[PDB]
RNA sequence: GAGCUGUACGUAAGCGUUGAUCCAGAGAUUUCCGAAUGGGGGAACCCACUAUCUUUAGUCGGAUAGUAUCCUUACGUGAAUACAUAGCGUGAGGAAGGCAGACCCAGGGAACUGAAACAUCUAAGUACCUGGAGGAAGAGAAAGAAAAAUCGAUUUCCUGAGUAGCGGCGAGCGAAACGGAAAGAGCCCAAACCAAGAAGCUUGCUUCUUGGGGUUGUAGGACACUCUAUAUGGAGUUACAAAAGAAAGUUAUAAAUGAAGCGGUCUGGAAAGGCCCGCCAAAGACGGUAACAGCCCGGUAGUUGAAAUGGCUUUCCCUCCAGAGUGGAUCCUGAGUACGGCGGAACACGUGAAAUUCCGUCGGAAUCCGGGAGGACCAUCUCCCAAGGCUAAAUACUCCCUAGUGACCGAUAGUGAACCAGUACCGUGAGGGAAAGGUGAAAAGCACCCCGGAAGGGGAGUGAAACAGUUCCUGAAACCGUGUGCCU
RNA sequence: GGUAUGAGUAGCGAAAGAAGGGUGAGAAUCCCUUCCACCGAAUAUCUAAGGUUUCCUGAGGAAGGCUCGUCCGCUCAGGGUUAGUCGGGACCUAAGCCGAGGCCGAUAGGCGUAGGCGAUGGACAACAGGUAGAGAUUCCUGUACCAGUGCUAAUUGUUUAAC
RNA sequence: UAGGAAGAGUAGUACUGCCCGUACCGCAAACCGACACAGGUAGAUGAGGAGAGAAUCCUAAGGUGAGCGAGAGAACUCUCG
């Protein structure tokens, strides 16, 4: 039994866009990933 | 460009220098120009839809415009070109 | 959490040992919850003991 | 364009309808592989656009 | 409008095989409800619609030399016209 | 002004001198997500209500608009509670979020490290977080600097000076004024008092509102007195009050015109090169063109140019405006302030002999005969007038734009990234993060034949070259082979 | 970064195959047949998660497949997923999360009331046949059910109270 | 029950019923394990004989012969008698 046990919902609830937007530090992450020009935030 | 399709030009550089002809096409994006009977290439053509028998076709390939001078239809000489405004539209003039 | 009159509030500085070790601390205002009329309407607000001294009305 | 400006709003509205129907039938023929002049499509699209533009300029 | 709701007919071995069962297959707007399709088809073809079945096709992943991407998501409607209705042509 | 329908080494249908494609200004359209704001949500989805149309025989459908929260404000309604007030509703404004990791101000604020250990100290008020944000910010018109018997707001640069100083007097930290420059600009309140109200009983006196007045040092103002202005003049949206518009000029955002060699020969695949002749030059910039071009092309110097939009500068309009002198009877001149104790911090200055400045806490002046500073403090002298506000320029930085420059790089360099790179890939995630440029002048990109299922090859042909053959300039070394002169 | 050496070496990942016929340039390895052998509380049949086109058909055999390959979960084209009743939403709430006002707090924020969201639970109406290259309680035939809507017809209310 | 109320039910008849998912794999070569990896992966069903049994052995339905082979039958190693 390996460390990554996938779940569509858990993925989005922990790491998803709305969760990132729900906190100041999550918004910092989005700002940082935009500044670096990532294709994919969240 | 200083020449357009239908103009008679002299060729002034290359293997066909001294030969004159009628500009058949102009490719202004590439500053290239197709002259009748100039820069003839041998295209090794597979049979297809157009040219169904195929064959080694002798046809014209484009020359860089800077290698043709406009033939003044008056004196039949190569010339540089000016621009003069004649009432309505501007027209090319010779030297 | 600040005096509504004077703006007094927490500010930081050093605690110092006899040996001059420094460690961060605050000074808090001597804020008191009191009923005063802010915009005519009386309500409970933080006011500094200093601001209540003499002037101001509860 | 100048010809469109001649027409009344209501008349342009009816000219649009016709063009919308035309565009629909072109796309239909195209999907059934019964359309040769495929350049017609873009013209009609542009036309519709032109007509909406004039109507919006009226107001 | 109704001709924005119906995009184009769907001409495949499957879609053609049910043109005799009075079942016509269309590509419709991806936001269009099957009710919007039922009234759209009635406004364009002057038919009487019995039922409209609809399915969402997600885009298919296609590579063309290093560059990979998705074809468009589609909404496909199968419109069954009543037994007394006129037929659509194709 | 003749071609055009982006790339990219396709087919098709078309468009264009009745002016296309293309270039610049203005406008229109601008799905959904996102502060996201009708409610919800696992971003790019789901589900409504209220009007007003619309469709159907009616459900079922469609279109348009409105509907978040808080703050301020007006108007309504309105509990316990009688008046009220909270609360609730509606209408106006406003905010929200983002970011140029820069610069700036503020709140909060490390540690490694140095001190050859380490605790005071250093690193360092740095990194970082958070807030405010502005094109700059901050500072700023003396309760200043000084000690000539004098300076006149602030800021930045040079200098003073590694000085004076601070410092387990260790490591280290380290000024300022004077002098020299850049740039310069000054102003408005609070209060006496005056007028007109409202609110109060202080009941004819006080306390709030709006206007006038008024701004400074042995003084200024109020206040009396007089002299001239009541826009004659003056000033202005960069402070000094604040909205407005016009016009002309200019700059930017597209462009136009623009001299002179097809010169003769040589080599060559090709001449811009050699040799020999000319010419233009306010143009011998740069680039391209089959090798190196002032005279071939795009251009270049010079000279013209703008319908539209924006910027700037003048001028007009428009708006706004009182200044001198003479008297110090009386009045006013920033109060929980200044100062002080205690605890901290900032000052180069580590509590010291510690002035000066700020924070928390407590105590707490004088208030014109008054007050502050000159590095404990007192006296004298000198200079200054705090506890209110505003203020351009010289300064800092560069996500950007335009024009350029380089004894800067040239594909392992230079950006991580010359190439569809923050991509692929790795990671649950934050985050980490590559490799990879060159056919030819032109595709002229190898018809045709031959072996082969193809791949691949050999001919033929194109080309200057194909040992330039679609990852194709050059093509080193390792390494892998075939052949053979000498040896074994 | 390239290329050696080790080296034609270790390894080629649990397992039963055989022949005949076919296909094809080519066959231990693809297709068919027959026999044989293996699993059978599974090595069968469903379904959820997760994956996301791998599914079907035709063509292909560079690379991938530890060999081969005519084959393939690979490459290239075209296709393919049908619901009032199945599962989810237009219903419900649990833990938990958010949270108007509010309370607390250098900033940032933390907490929390009303109110929301949130299944792993509650509620909730469809069955049997057929059909097939690729879906099927979804398509078709038959027979139903749930919720609505009008339209005809009587029936009964039409301000003392049917509903 | 508080409230609201002239339309309500009954019968027949014919219409109306949205969005999302639906392919395929799913004890696996398609999921988690870098692999076409002896591992891991919740739930429903899970036949017969002998049997208490879902044990065991052999079988049914159904599924499969497992992506290197041909020989050889030394040492040695492993797994077995
Ligand atoms: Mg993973
Ligand atoms: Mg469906
Ligand atoms: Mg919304
Ligand atoms: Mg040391
Ligand atoms: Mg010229
Ligand atoms: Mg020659
Ligand atoms: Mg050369
Ligand atoms: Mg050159
Ligand atoms: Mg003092
Ligand atoms: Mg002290
Ligand atoms: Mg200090
Ligand atoms: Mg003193
Ligand atoms: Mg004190
Ligand atoms: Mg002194
Ligand atoms: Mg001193
Ligand atoms: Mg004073
Ligand atoms: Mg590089
Ligand atoms: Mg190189
Ligand atoms: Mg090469
Ligand atoms: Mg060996
Ligand atoms: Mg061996
Ligand atoms: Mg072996
Ligand atoms: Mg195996
Ligand atoms: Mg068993
Ligand atoms: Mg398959
Ligand atoms: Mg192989
Ligand atoms: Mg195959
Ligand atoms: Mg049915
Ligand atoms: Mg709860
Ligand atoms: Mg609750
Ligand atoms: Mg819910
Ligand atoms: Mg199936
Ligand atoms: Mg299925
Ligand atoms: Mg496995
Ligand atoms: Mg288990
Ligand atoms: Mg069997």
């Amino acid at each position: 039994k390996r460390t990554y046990q996938p779940s569509k919902r858990k993925r989005k609830k922990v790491h998803g866009f709305r969760t990132r937007m729900s906190t100041k530090n999550g918004r910092r992450v989005l700002a940082s990933r935009r500044r670096k020009g990532r294709k994919v935030l969240s | 460009m200083h020449v357009k399709k239908g103009d008679k030009v002299k060729v002034i550089t290359g293997k066909d220098k001294g030969k004159s002809g009628k500009v058949l096409a102009a490719f202004p994006k590439k500053d290239r120009v197709l002259i009748e009977g100039i820069n003839m290439v041998k295209k090794h053509t597979k049979p297809s839809n157009v040219n169904p028998q195929g064959g080694i076709l002798n046809v014209e390939a484009p020359i860089h415009v800077s290698n043709v001078m406009l033939l003044d239809p008056k004196t039949g000489e190569p010339t540089r070109v000016g621009y003069e405004v004649k009432g309505d539209k501007k027209v090319r003039v010779a030297k | 959490k600040e005096c509504v009159i004077t703006g007094r509030k927490s500010r930081s500085g050093n605690k110092r040992s006899h040996a001059m070790n420094s460690s961060k601390r605050t000074w808090k205002a001597n804020l008191q919850k009191v009923r005063i009329l802010v915009n005519g309407k009386p309500k409970k607000v933080w006011v500094s003991a200093r601001a209540l001294k003499s002037g101001k009305v509860e | 364009a100048n010809d469109i400006r001649d027409l009344s709003t209501t008349e342009i509205q009816d000219q649009e309808k016709a063009l919308k129907e035309e565009l629909f039938n072109l796309r239909f023929q195209l999907a059934t592989g019964q359309l040769e002049n495929t350049a017609r499509i873009r013209e009609v699209r542009k036309a519709i656009a032109r007509m909406k533009t004039i109507v919006r300029e009226r107001e | 409008d109704a001709r924005d709701i119906i995009k184009r007919p769907v001409v495949t071995e499957e879609s053609t095989s049910i043109l005799d069962d009075k079942k016509y297959t269309f590509e419709v707007d991806t936001r269009a409800t099957k009710t919007q399709v039922k009234y759209a088809v009635e406004e364009i073809f002057d038919v009487k619609v019995a039922k409209v079945n609809v399915m969402n096709y997600k885009g298919k992943l296609k590579r063309m030399g290093r560059y990979a991407g998705y074809t468009n998501k589609r909404r496909k409607a199968i419109v069954t016209v009543t037994a007394d209705s006129k037929e659509i042509q194709f």
